[PDB]
Parts: C-alpha cells; structure tokens; sequence
C-alpha cells in the first residue's frame, strides 16, 4: 500500500502461510519501482488492469488431498499454491472474499461462491463459469512467477467465448 | 551453540539489561529475573504476541516483534544457558515447530480448553477481560508454537501449565482447538421512512381526504 | 470504489454479455475496455445535460398534459366525469403548492444536514482489485441488482459462443419496462374499457388491478431486499445462502401470495 | 447448459519446473549495460571479480579488477575476518590463472599456490622491471581485513584478456625490492647487486592466497 | 497617470557580485551528507581523495581511497601520460602527510619526498610486521598509467584520521621484501637475516611521487 | 523543448550573444530533471507558472550606452544581460516579441 | 518553435506584425538552409540564436 | 495556445483590473491564481449546461 513508490514488490512462496490469500499483480522487471516517470505509468496500468489482479491461495496441506483439477490446469498449481483470477466469472467484480477451512472464494457483488479446492468452479450464486487459473511456479531465487498465461479468457464471459 | 549464546548477549545487552540487568538478573520494580524462564518463555514474548512494553503497564500489546526468528533463538539460548528452563518445541530440521504442535484431538483439544484456559479467554478463542488493567488476548494471531509457549511459560497473570500439568500431547491438542476455532441500503430506508413519510404526511395535511 | 464496482458489474458485464452486439455496445460506450479514459466524461455529459434535458422536456409535456387534460378526481358529492371540483389556481392552490414546495425542500435540507449520504471519502478511489461487501446501488436500481443476484445462474453456450446470465437480467429489465409502459393499453385490451374516464376509481373498487399492483410491488420489494441480502444476512442473522434462496423462491411465491391477499382484501 | 470443458480428475499433474525466463527480444531489447571499457581484446568489460582461496578450499580474499574510464578501478576485500595474520601479505599478478593448492609449471619444486608460469606476469612486450605482474604489500592487522588500492596500470583490460587466465596471488612478504642498495649491502656471493629472483617478482615463503582473475 | 516609481538617471550601479547560495534550512531538515561510512574518528566519510605531486610541482598521480562497508576501496589515476617510467614503483603509506619536495623528520639527509616520520605508517598499536603503512605497488608500462588494487586494511577510516595527516609515497622500486631468504642469501656482514630498514618499509632510490591523503 | 526529460537546464552568460533573447525559468537544484515522479511535477509547476517565465536579453555593447535604469534596478543587470519578465504588464500576456536594433519588447495580445 | 519562434511569426509559421513598419515574414518560402541561417544570424529585429543557445 | 492566451488576457487581466472586487472575482472564478485547475471544468459546465439552458 506504499503511496506511489515501489507499489509492486516481488513475492516468494514462503511469504504466504497455509490458509492465506494474497492479491498479486503481473509485475515485470522492466516495470520497476514507481520512482521514474516511465515507471508509475506501467505500474498504474498494472494496478488498473481489469483482468490483472489475481488471488494466490495457499491450500492447507491437510486439505490438499481434496483438490480436484481442471482439464489442462492440473500442473498449474505450484505445490500448495493456487493462483485464481480475482475477477468474478459473472459480471467481473473481484471475488476477493476468501473463506479458509471452507475454501470458498466469494464475490461481494452478487454472492457467488467458487470452490477453490476443486478448480474454482461456482458452487453458488449467479456465476456459472469457473475462475481462470493462472499457471505459477518459482524462477531462480525462488520468486513466484506465472508459468504461462490463462488457458481461457479471464474476465466475464461474452458472445465470442468458449472457442 | 557458541554463536547463539554470543549473539544473544549482544542483543540482550542492548534491549533488556534495563529491566533484567547483566546475566538475566531482574532490575527491582522494572522487570523480573530471567533465570529459569528459559527459551520457550523468551519464545512467548519476543517470538510470540506479547513482546514486553517499555512503558510499564498491567498488560502489553502483542506489539510487532522487535527481533527476527534467528535473533529470537539467539536471545532465547542466552537465557536458557544463563538460567536453565523450558525450551521451545522444535521440529526435526531445528526450526520452531508449528504444524507438529497441531494436536490430533480437537474434540478433546477443546474439552481441555474449556476446563483449562477457556475461561480467561473465550470459548471461541476471543479475548476475555481479567484482573487489574489485565485482559486475556484473542489467540487468533498466535501460531502453534506461540500457543504451546503461552501454556508452558505462563506469561503474565496467565496460569503456567507445566508439561506434567498439561502433557506435551494435550498442549498440541489445545493448539488444535485454539487454531481450528480461529451507504445505499441504510440511505434508501432512511429516505423511505424519514423523508418520504414526512412528505406524504405533509401532503395529507395540506390536501384533503375524499 | 462502491459506485465504480457497481458500474463494473452492471454497465460492463451486462452490456458485454449481450449476445449479438454486447461487446460492441460495451466498446462504443466505454471507448474501449472497461476502464476506458472517457467513461466518466461521457456519463457527466449524459447526467448534467443530455438525460436531465430529456427529463425536463418530458416533465414539461407531463405538466402541460395534466394542465390541459384537466386533472381527474375521485367520485364525490358534486364530482362528475364532466367537471372538476376543487379550488382555483390563484388564491388557494398556488399558495398551498408553493408552501408544499417549501416544506419538501426543508425536509430535503434537513436530511442533507442530519443524515450522511454517500461518504465517498470513506469509499476509497476505484481500483479494479479492491471491493467491499456491501456493493449495492441506490434503492431505485436495487431491484435490478436483486434480479441479478437472484436469477439462478442459467447460461447457454451455442455453437462456439456463450450467453451469460447477464442477458437474463437485461431481458428481465426490458420486459419490466415494456410492461410498465404498455400497461394501460394492455389493461384496455384485456378488460375492454375505452370509455373516456375522468373519475378515478378507488383501488378497492378494482380488485384485479389493485391485486396486480400489489403483486408487482411485492416482487419489487422482494428484489430490492434481495439486493440488500448481504447486509440483511449480516445484521439480521440469516445465512447468505438462505437469503438468496428465500428471494429465489419468493419471487414466484410472494407475488402470488400478495396477489391473492390483495384481491381478497379489496373485495 | 454447463461450460464445455471442466472436471478433469485424471492426470494428477506434475510440479512446475523452475522458471528460466528468456531474455527480452528486439521488442523489449532494452537491457542494463554490463560495463563500459576500452576492451582492447575479445571483450571483458568494466566488471570482473575473483575469489582468492586458501589451500583448504576456503575463501581468503575477494579481488575485483575492471577498467572504468581507460584505467582499472579495482578493489579487494578480505572474505574472512582472520585470513591474513597481523602483517603484510605481498600481492602479485601471476600469468597462470590456475589457483591450485600447489603446482609447478617448470621442472622443480611445487610451492603452495605456485601455479604461476614464472614470477610477475608482466606485459607481452615487457619482461624487465616489475611490470603490472608485480604488486606490493597489503596489510591485515589483528582485525584481519584487507582493503587498499594503488595505481598499477602497465597493462589494461586488453592485456588481462591474454592467452592464459591470470591470477592474484598473495604471499607472506612485504614490498622492498632490494631496499639494501649495493653501496652498503652485499649478497651471499659478495656481489653488491641484487637477486634476479627477488627483482623479477615478490618472492616469499609459502603462498597464502591465490585467485584466478578470469571473472572468478 | 504615470506610475509612482520610475526612472533613475544617477547611481549608475555596480556589477552584481558572484552569487553564493546558502544551504536550504527549510527544504532540508539538516545538512545533506555524501559518502556513508562508519568513520570511527572525528569523521572522514566514504570520500577521500589526494593528489601526489612531483618535485617540480607536477601532478604525478591522483589517488582516492574511502571506506564503504568496513573495507576501504581505493583507486589511483595517472595524472600524466608519462609520470612513471617503463618499470615498477613501490607505494608506501607515510605517517607524515606533508608531500613536500624534500624533508627530513630525523637528524640526517633529507631524501626527496621523505617527509615521513619513519618508515611505513603502521597502526598506533602495531609497529612490527608491515602494517597498513605499506600500500600496493604501481607498475608503469610504456603507456605510463596507474590503475590497480590490493587488500590492505590493517587501518580503516577511523585510523586514517590520526594525529597527523598521512600520505602515499611512491618510489621507483619493485616489491620483494628480502625475497632472498637466509637459507641461500647472506647480508653484507655475513648474517643471513634481512635488513631492518628494508623490512620496515619499501626502500628505494629518490621518491618519485608523494601525495597527502588528508582529502588532498 | 525536450519532451519531458531534463526540460530545464542550467544556463551560462556565454550561451547568449549580443542581440539575443532566451526564455528562462526559475530552476532549482532540488527541481532536478524530470526523470523522477517527485520531479516532473516541480518542473511542470515551473513551466506552468504564470509569473515564472522571464526573457534574458543581451544588450549589444555598442548600445549599452543608451540604457537608462530604474530606481533600485540599476545593478540588476549583469553586465550586458537584462532579465525582464515576459508577462506583459497589461493583462499578463507574454511579451515575447523582442526586436533587436530597436530594443523593443512587443506583446502580441 | 512555439517557445521561441511563434512569439512573433505564428503558431504554424505564418507571418506576424512588429512594432512600427516591421513584420515577421511567412516561413513557407524558406528552405532548410535559409531557416537554419536565419536562426544562426539575427537579420533585423530577430534575436540572434547562437549555436550555444540553440545547438545545431 | 490561442484560446488560452485569449483567456489569460480578457478574463484574468480584466477581472483582476476591477478596483474593489477584481482580485476576488478572479479567485472566485478560477478558484485561485489564473491557471487554477478548475477553470476548464467550470467553463465546460457553463458552456454545455448553464448558458445553453
Ligand atoms: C418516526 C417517528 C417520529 C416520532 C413521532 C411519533 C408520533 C407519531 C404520531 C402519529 C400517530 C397518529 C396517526 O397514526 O395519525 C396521524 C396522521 C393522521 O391520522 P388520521 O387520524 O387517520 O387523519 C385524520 C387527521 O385529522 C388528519 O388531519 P391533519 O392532516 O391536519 O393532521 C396534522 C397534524 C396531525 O397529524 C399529524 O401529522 C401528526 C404527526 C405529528 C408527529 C410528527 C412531529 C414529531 C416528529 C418530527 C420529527 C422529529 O399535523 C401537524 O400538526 C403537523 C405534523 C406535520 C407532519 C410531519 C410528519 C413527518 C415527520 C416525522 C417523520 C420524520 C422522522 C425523523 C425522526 O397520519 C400520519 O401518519 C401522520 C404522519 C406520521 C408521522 C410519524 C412517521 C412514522
Ligand atoms: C411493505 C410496506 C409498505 C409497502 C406498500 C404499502 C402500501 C400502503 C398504501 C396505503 C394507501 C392507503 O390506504 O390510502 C388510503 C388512506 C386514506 O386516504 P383516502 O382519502 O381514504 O383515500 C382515497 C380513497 O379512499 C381511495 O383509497 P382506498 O382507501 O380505497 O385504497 C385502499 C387500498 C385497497 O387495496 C387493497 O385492499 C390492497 C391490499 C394489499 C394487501 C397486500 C399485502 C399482503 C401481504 C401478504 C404477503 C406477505 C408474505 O388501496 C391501496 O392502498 C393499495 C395498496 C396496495 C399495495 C400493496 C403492497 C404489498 O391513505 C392515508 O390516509 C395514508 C396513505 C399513505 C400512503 C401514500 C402512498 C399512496 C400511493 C398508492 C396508494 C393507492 C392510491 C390511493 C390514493
Ligand atoms: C419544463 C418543466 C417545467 C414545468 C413546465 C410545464 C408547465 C405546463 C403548464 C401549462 C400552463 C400553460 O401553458 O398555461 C399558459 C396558457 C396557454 O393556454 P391557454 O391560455 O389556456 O390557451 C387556450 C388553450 O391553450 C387551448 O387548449 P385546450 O384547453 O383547448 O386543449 C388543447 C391542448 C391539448 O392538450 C395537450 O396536448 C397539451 C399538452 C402539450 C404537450 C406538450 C407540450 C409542452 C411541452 C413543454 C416542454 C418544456 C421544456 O393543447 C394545448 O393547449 C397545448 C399548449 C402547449 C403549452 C404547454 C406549456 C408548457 O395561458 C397563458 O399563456 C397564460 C400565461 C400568460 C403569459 C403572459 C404574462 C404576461 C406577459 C409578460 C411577458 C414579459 C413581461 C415584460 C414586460
Ligand atoms: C430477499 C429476502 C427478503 C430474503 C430474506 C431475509 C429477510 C429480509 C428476512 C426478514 C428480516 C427479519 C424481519 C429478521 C428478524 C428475525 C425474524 C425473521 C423474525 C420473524 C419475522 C416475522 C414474521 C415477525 C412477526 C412480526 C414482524 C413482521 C416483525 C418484522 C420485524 C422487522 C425487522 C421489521 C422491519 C423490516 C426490516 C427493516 C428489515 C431489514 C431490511 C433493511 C434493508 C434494513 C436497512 C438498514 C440496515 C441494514 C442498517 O444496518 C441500518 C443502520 C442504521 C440506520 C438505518 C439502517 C437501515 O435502514
Ligand atoms: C449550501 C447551499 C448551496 C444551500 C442551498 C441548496 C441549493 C443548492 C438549492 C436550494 C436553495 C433554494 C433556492 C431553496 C428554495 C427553493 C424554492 C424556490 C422554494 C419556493 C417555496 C417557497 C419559498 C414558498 C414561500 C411560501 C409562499 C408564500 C408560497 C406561495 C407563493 C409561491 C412561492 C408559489 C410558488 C408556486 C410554484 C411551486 C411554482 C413552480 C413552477 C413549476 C416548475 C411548475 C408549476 C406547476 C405546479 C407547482 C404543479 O403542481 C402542477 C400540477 C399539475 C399540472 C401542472 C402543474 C404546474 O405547472
Ligand atoms: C408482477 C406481475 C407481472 C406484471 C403484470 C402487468 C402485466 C399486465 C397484467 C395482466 C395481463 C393478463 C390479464 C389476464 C388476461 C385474460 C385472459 C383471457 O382468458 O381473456 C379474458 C379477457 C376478458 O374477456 P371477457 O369478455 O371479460 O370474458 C371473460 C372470460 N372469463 O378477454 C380479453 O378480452 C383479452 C384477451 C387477451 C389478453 C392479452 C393480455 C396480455 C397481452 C400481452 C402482454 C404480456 C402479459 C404479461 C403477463 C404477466
Ligand atoms: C521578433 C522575434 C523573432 C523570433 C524570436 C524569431 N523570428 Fe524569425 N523573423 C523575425 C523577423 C523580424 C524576421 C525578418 C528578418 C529579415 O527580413 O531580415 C524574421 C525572419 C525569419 C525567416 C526568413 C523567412 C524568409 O522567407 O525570408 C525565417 C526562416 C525565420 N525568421 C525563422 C525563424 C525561426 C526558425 C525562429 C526560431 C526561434 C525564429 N524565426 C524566431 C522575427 C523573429
Ligand atoms: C520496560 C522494558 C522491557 C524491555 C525492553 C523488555 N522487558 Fe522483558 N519484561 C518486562 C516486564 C515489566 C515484564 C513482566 C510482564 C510479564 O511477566 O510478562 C517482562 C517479562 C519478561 C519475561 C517473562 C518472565 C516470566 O516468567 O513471567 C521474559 C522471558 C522476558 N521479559 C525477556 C525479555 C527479553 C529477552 C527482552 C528483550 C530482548 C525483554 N524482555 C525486553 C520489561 C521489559
Ligand atoms: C486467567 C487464566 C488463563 C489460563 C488458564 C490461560 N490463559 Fe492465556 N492468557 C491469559 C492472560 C491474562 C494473558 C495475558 C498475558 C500475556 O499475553 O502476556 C494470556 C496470554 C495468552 C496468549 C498471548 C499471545 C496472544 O495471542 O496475544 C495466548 C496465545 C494465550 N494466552 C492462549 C492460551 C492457551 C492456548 C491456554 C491453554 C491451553 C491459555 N492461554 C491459558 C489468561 C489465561
Ligand atoms: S459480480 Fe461476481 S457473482 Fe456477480
Ligand atoms: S496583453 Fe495587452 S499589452 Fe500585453
């Protein structure tokens, strides 16, 4: 929350602990701290990206055995780390609410819950499509980095989708 | 370890010789003797929520820790080598154990809690209020080692439970309970009552029923 | 934060879910993706000049129509379909209307002082990553929001396409507005009465219409409270799923109950 | 309807591999400069470090040599607090970069850290006086640290980028260079001249540290 | 009406003085500081320069050494393209910082640039082995340039600010330090040990360069 | 006129030559180049200051003898350099139209 | 150009009037060498833009 | 540039000129000194809604 300077800081898996949720953003080395004028525009773009914010969830190791995985998203999780888009699959509000020991990602706009244990499929509310899962891993030095891109469009659905 | 005692003395000499003078000997009316308190008691303050407050007070805030995890270990080994007492539960690697301190029983992990300790806290694990300016803190922040160290090294006005009083096993079970356990709307209604009833009653006053 | 979240939900999602032209309407309105740099200037134009201008023109038409199509009146002693019993404009009606205007603006000023409305300072600046739990629109759009919440996540996927749940609520709003606009013609087609009516009829004297209006008001209240189910669940201790499903079941049960009760009450 | 693609219970998956980000192509071709230097050779740049280790495999010193604006702006820091004893370790530049525990390029005794192919690694065209191969005494006191520099630029980055990697070797002697002149002092044989072995490079006892300057 | 204040025929004026701005009291709460270092003395900081001149006032070289993280990083740039001949030079730290053309602290011949109050400017508590009083050597090729570093940290920024300003004095010898061991070589009088004057500091002919390290 | 970075750079008397005018601004060492975000707001303020811009004019040495100075402004000029506000004294438009060989600062407004 | 030239010429290089009988000619006819030399030398009532003031 | 210098001349200068209330009128209209950051929004409102109405 630092006002303006170094708003986005690299992250490591150890930072989260079991039953922890952290909102992360797609930061590039080129998108350095906000000190420069060239930066603080790339960083503002990152912050204002509608489809940018993601929620990184540390699934409790005890409950790791209840996890079901989607087609083509089986290796997306890094150990017990699951990165799901915050944007709700129905009308695109962030699904920022997270319930641990229930593993339910709740959206405040229209009360839709997604089962984080399984692929983040909606188990209540208006949402009908699962939240897109970001592939994640650790680069050299252990910092968390996306292992690719979402295998599906991430925002709310529209006519030209599912193909 | 030779380095752990050495680092401990340097960090001790720069924080608590003001209240525990020299080799863990308490300053009268400022702080207690630290001989016999041991690593886990040191774990229960700087490592745990209740780091000691420089202003004298009935209770302290679990203020943000002033020492890092390697430092908390160095400070602790200094007081366990100087004093001799309880040691913080540690895993096979040598880190302070947290998951291992998660007890298998939560049912009995709970029953233990209610007879022993539930009362000063809350059945939920929410705080309780206690003696003179003393409160029992919410145990939501506490990691499992923190939980085992409040019980083994009784902090302040918190009954001390020895490994004999509550076995090492039950303390884990106790951790399992006290961790497993852990505009438009008002504005529109205010319109429809205050403003709209005012307007409608005013109209009924001005107008005529017929 | 609050109002931008509301915009992101309604204006963006609903618009972009519409099947044939949804994304096109979204991009035309926002000049691009959702956070397009012209949304608020466009809404400012629409809200200070365009829509208020149309509202002023339609209010002028409304008042002129009421003025020259003399105001209808309830049946009474000397009141017939070919006369207006009341008070003349100059001495009494004008003074009481001006006094009522004074009292209404006094109520509004008193509420503006004593009651806090929309504390935007509390509601931080809009950021797509941030959100609250309330996330409601004003009470007049609360029924649309409640429709969004209650409708049961029915999505259709034609050949290589998606039909999100937003279209359901969009069509629901379209139907609501069409029925509201076309009711007098619907009522005249149904009943058969095209007679020039100048004498009102007491709601009790028309059981079917008062029953239908009570049913519609019940549905509107159900939707409005469904939009508030979050705070209702929070304060009045009722599970959020329970409130959602209470709304879902009621929006077909409560209208019927209220219709029957209102019909019998009128009779 | 329900989304066409869901619910793949099978194929449990695998742990993602460690990400190895590719360098930014011509698109984001911008990258940080690795150091500007004359680079009169295949290219070394303005960045070059090295670790002078001991016979036990432990690092003793850490040297750094690199051209900045046509002259090597170097710096050396002791990697341990007790590497050098309370005295002056005599630094020198050996042509052979192999910082082995003990080696002998010629046919003779293999002194500890004596992998140098001679004395001081002078320039290609210079083999007389103590050219850039030679170095003076750097002192480590009871604290046991080394950090101090001089101006020895008989060579440059081009000369350092020679056929064989060079090294910095610290023996246990000072820098005198026949301080006893022939006027008064005399040698073993009675000649007032100095010793060729002592004049070519700093000769001392067993080498204390040695580190290859080939970006070690 | 005309404005009240206009026109001045007399008092031709004066040329404005050279502006001498004052440090900001308002914008800066205190005084802005440059180099950061422990500086266990009255205060020297992480910035210390020096200019080693010649007997005729010519700039022989320009050295600069400063503490960064407990280890002093140093570097010297040649002041002239031909300050040093095609050979070697020995640099030593002299306790006396006076970089005079010729001076003699003791009662005896005054050697050129011999203002040092003894040999190597060792530490206060160290007077035996060649402590930090000895600096790295300066090897000059046909190019005639100086740039190279060693690890000499027997003294630090705290010890640099001693009772008297120190200096770096470069004579024109190599770095040997009695490289002829007593086993083979012998002294003038037949003893196999080395010379005390040679062991104390790098002894050579007339000093070539001398520069005070008191932020010269 | 560099677009954004180092918009204001220190100035020297030699840069101007007799019969030359240059628009200068009040730059401070603290108001460094526009690379940072703290800077490029100070610099924008400097650029957008209504009363900030000044014209530095070099009076020819031959014509230096025709100069008549104001009270309290006799020593303001640095040799043959005169700095006058660009803002016109009447309604505040810049008076940028400097005519040499007549030494007349004309305002276009 | 706007900071220095438009002052008297125009926004887009057209001419402008000056104190008394003078004027700034329209630049449309000037070729690049003539424009550069017009900056380099101050012909009459145009400030002389030295290379130090406006580097090449 | 043209419209801004025209505004600076007419509005700002002639408003500040007015003897007893000129500077006060200038500050009320521009919300501060001439380049006040509310001038163009205020003119936009006046021009699209208020004066056209
Ligand atoms: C909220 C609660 C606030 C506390 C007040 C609680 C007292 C409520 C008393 C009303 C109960 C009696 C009733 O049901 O009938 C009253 C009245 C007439 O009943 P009726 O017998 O069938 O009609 C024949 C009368 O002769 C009709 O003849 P009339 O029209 O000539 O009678 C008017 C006289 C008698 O009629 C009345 O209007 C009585 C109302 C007086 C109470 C209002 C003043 C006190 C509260 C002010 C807020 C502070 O009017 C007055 O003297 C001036 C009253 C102006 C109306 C202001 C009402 C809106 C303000 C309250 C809402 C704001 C809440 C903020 C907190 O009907 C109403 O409901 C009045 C409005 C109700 C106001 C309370 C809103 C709840
Ligand atoms: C939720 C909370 C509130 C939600 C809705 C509340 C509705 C209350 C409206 C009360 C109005 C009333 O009684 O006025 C007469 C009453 C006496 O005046 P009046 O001079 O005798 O009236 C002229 C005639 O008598 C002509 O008037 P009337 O007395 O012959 O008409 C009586 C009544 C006859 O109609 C009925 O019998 C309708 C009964 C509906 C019952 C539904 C509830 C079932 C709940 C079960 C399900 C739960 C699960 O008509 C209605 O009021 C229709 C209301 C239907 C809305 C139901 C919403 C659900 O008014 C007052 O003194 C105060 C009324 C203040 C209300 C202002 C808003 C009026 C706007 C619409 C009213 C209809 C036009 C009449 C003029
Ligand atoms: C904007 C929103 C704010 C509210 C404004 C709406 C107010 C509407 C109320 C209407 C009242 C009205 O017009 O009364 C005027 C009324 C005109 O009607 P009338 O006199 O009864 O003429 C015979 C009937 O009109 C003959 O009509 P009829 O009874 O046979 O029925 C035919 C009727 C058929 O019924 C309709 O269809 C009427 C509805 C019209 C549809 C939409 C037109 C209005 C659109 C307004 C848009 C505004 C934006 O057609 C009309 O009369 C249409 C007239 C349109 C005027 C609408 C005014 C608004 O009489 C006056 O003109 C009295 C005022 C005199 C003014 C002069 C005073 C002194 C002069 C001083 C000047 C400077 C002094 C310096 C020295
Ligand atoms: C979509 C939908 C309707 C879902 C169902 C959830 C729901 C609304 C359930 C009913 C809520 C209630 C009445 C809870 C109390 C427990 C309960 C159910 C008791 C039995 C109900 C029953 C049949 C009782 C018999 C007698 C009877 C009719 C009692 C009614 C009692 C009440 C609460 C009357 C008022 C109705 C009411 C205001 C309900 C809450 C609705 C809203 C939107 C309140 C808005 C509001 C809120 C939420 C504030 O926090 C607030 C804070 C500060 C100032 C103002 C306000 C404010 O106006
Ligand atoms: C910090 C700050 C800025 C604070 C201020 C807040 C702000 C920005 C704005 C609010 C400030 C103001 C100016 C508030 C007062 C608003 C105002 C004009 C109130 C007038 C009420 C008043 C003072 C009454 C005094 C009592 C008295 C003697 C009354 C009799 C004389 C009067 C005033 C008669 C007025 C008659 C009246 C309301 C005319 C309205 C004109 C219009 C638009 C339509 C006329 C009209 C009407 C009214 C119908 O009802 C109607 C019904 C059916 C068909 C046609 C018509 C029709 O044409
Ligand atoms: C919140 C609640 C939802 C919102 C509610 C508002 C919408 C309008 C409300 C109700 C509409 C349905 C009314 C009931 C319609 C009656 C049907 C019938 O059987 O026809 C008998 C009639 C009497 O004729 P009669 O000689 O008196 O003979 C006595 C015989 N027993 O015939 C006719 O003239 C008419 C025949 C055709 C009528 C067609 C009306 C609908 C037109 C389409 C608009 C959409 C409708 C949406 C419905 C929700
Ligand atoms: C009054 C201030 C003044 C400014 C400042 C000024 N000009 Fe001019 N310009 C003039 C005047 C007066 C002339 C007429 C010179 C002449 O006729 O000899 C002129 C002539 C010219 C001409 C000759 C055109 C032709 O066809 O003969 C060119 C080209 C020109 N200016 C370009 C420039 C450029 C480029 C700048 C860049 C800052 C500039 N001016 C700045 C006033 C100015
Ligand atoms: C006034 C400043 C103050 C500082 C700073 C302080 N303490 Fe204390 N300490 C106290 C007071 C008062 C108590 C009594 C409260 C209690 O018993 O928990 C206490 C309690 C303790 C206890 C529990 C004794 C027991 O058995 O009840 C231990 C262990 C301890 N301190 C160690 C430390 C260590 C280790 C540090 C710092 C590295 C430290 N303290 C810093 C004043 C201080
Ligand atoms: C009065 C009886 C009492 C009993 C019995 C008791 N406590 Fe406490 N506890 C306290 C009081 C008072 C404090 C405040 C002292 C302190 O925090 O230093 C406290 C401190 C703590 C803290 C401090 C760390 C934090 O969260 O801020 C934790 C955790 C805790 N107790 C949990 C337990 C658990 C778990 C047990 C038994 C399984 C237990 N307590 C037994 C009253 C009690
Ligand atoms: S916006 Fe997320 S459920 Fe509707
Ligand atoms: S604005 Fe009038 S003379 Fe400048």
């Amino acid at each position: 929350g630092r006002p303006g300077e170094s708003p986005f800081v690299k992250m490591r898996p150890e930072d989260i602990d079991a039953g922890g949720m952290e909102t992360v953003f797609p930061w590039r080395e080129s998108d350095g701290d906000g000190t420069t004028v060239e930066s603080e525009h790339k960083l503002t773009e990152i912050a204002m990206g509608v489809r940018n914010p993601v929620m990184l969830i540390r699934i409790k190791p005890a409950d790791m055995h209840r996890v079901i995985k989607r087609k083509g998203q089986e290796s997306f999780n890094f150990g017990e780390l699951f990165a799901y888009t915050k944007v709700c699959s129905h009308l695109g509000c962030p699904s920022s609410l997270y319930e641990q020991q229930t593993y339910r990602i709740l959206c405040p706009c229209h009360q839709s819950q997604f089962d984080a244990l399984e692929f983040a499929k909606p188990i209540f509310g208006p949402a009908a499509r699962a939240l897109a899962q970001l592939p994640i891993t650790i680069d050299e030095d252990g910092y968390l980095v996306a292992n690719g891109d979402f295998v599906e469009p991430v925002g709310p659905a529209f006519w030209e989708r599912k193909s | 370890q030779s380095a752990l005692l050495r680092t401990g003395k340097q960090l001790f000499e720069t924080s608590c010789v003001s209240c525990h003078g020299a080799n863990l000997q308490g300053v009268p009316d400022r702080g207690p003797s630290l001989i016999g308190t041991g690593e886990a008691a040191v774990y229960f303050q700087v490592s745990t929520g209740r780091m000691p407050a420089m202003r004298g007070e009935a209770q302290a805030p679990s203020k943000p820790p002033h020492f890092d995890e390697s430092q908390i270990d160095a400070l602790g080994a200094y007081v366990q080598a100087n004093g001799g007492g309880p040691t913080v539960p540690r895993d096979d690697h040598g880190a302070v154990a947290q998951e291992s301190l998660i007890g298998g029983d939560v049912a009995r992990g709970g029953d233990l809690f209610r007879l022993n300790c539930a009362s000063c806290h809350n059945f939920t694990g929410k705080g309780g209020a206690l003696s003179s300016g003393k409160y029992a803190p919410d145990l939501g922040d506490a990691n499992p080692a923190q939980i085992y160290t409040a019980m083994l090294t009784g902090p302040q006005n918190m009954p001390k439970f020895s490994d004999r009083q509550l076995t090492p096993d039950e303390k884990r079970d106790i951790v399992a309970y006290v961790r497993e356990s852990a505009g438009p709307a008002p504005e529109g209604m205010a319109m429809w009552i205050i403003g709209m009833v005012a307007a409608i009653g005013v109209a009924m006053w001005i107008g005529s029923r017929a | 934060l609050l109002s931008g979240t509301g915009i992101r939900a309604a204006l963006s999602g609903i618009t972009m879910g519409i099947p044939v032209i949804g994304t096109w309407m979204h991009w035309a309105l926002f000049g691009g993706d959702f956070p397009g740099e012209i949304l608020i200037p466009r809404l400012y134009a629409l809200h200070i000049l365009l829509i208020p201008g149309i509202i002023l023109a339609l209010i002028g038409a409304h008042l002129a129509l009421v003025w020259f199509q003399k105001h209808t009146q309830f049946p009474g002693p000397g009141r017939t379909e070919t006369n207006v019993v009341g008070v003349r404009v100059m001495p009494v009606f004008a003074v009481k209307s001006g006094a009522f205007f004074a009292m209404i603006t006094g109520v509004l000023g008193l509420m503006g002082g004593l009651l806090t409305i929309n504390p935007i300072w509390n509601l931080g600046p809009y950021k797509p990553s941030q959100v609250s739990a309330g996330s409601q629109p004003d009470f007049y759009m609360m029924w649309t929001d409640g429709l969004i919440r209650l409708w049961p996540a029915w999505e259709f996927y034609p050949f290589g396409h998606t039909i999100p749940q937003g279209v359901w609520v969009a069509v629901g709003m379209g139907l609501v507005f069409a029925l509201l606009i076309a009711y007098p013609f619907i009522e005249k087609k149904v009943t058969g009465d095209d007679a020039h009516h100048n004498l009102l009829q007491r709601p009790r004297d028309v059981p079917v219409r008062t029953a239908i209006g009570s049913m519609a008001i019940a549905l509107y209240l159900l939707l409005t409270f469904a939009c508030m189910n979050d705070i209702i669940a929070l304060k009045f201790h009722i599970s959020l799923n329970a409130t959602t499903w209470i709304g879902r079941i009621g929006m077909v049960v409560l209208p019927a109950i209220v219709y029957f009760v209102a019909y019998r009450w009128a009779i | 309807c329900s989304p066409p693609g869901e619910t793949a219970s099978s194929e449990p998956g695998t742990t993602p591999a460690i990400w190895t980000g590719s360098p930014s192509p011509a698109a984001p071709s911008g990258e940080d400069h690795g150091g500007g230097h004359g680079a009169g050779a295949a290219g070394a740049g303005e960045t070059l470090t090295a670790e002078l280790k001991t016979a036990d495999g432990t690092s003793v010193a850490t040297a750094d040599f690199q051209f900045a604006d046509g002259f090597a702006t170097v710096t050396i820091e002791t990697t341990t607090p007790g590497r050098l004893t309370p005295g002056f370790h005599g630094v020198h530049i050996h042509s052979v970069g192999k910082c082995e525990a003990n080696s002998v390029a010629p046919t003779g005794g293999a002194p500890g850290d004596f992998n140098s192919a001679g004395g001081h690694f002078q320039v290609s065209g210079h083999s007389g006086h103590p050219a850039s191969g030679d170095l003076s005494s750097l002192q480590v006191r009871a604290d046991g640290s080394g950090k101090l520099v001089t101006t020895t630029d008989a060579f440059t980055a081009e000369d350092l980028l020679d056929g064989a990697k060079t090294a910095i070797i610290i023996h246990e002697k000072a820098d005198n260079f026949a301080n006893i002149p022939p006027e008064r002092y005399q040698q073993v044989n009675g000649a007032p001249g100095p010793d060729q072995t002592t004049m070519a490079t700093g000769d001392a006892g067993s080498r204390v540290a040695c580190g290859v300057i080939s970006a070690g």
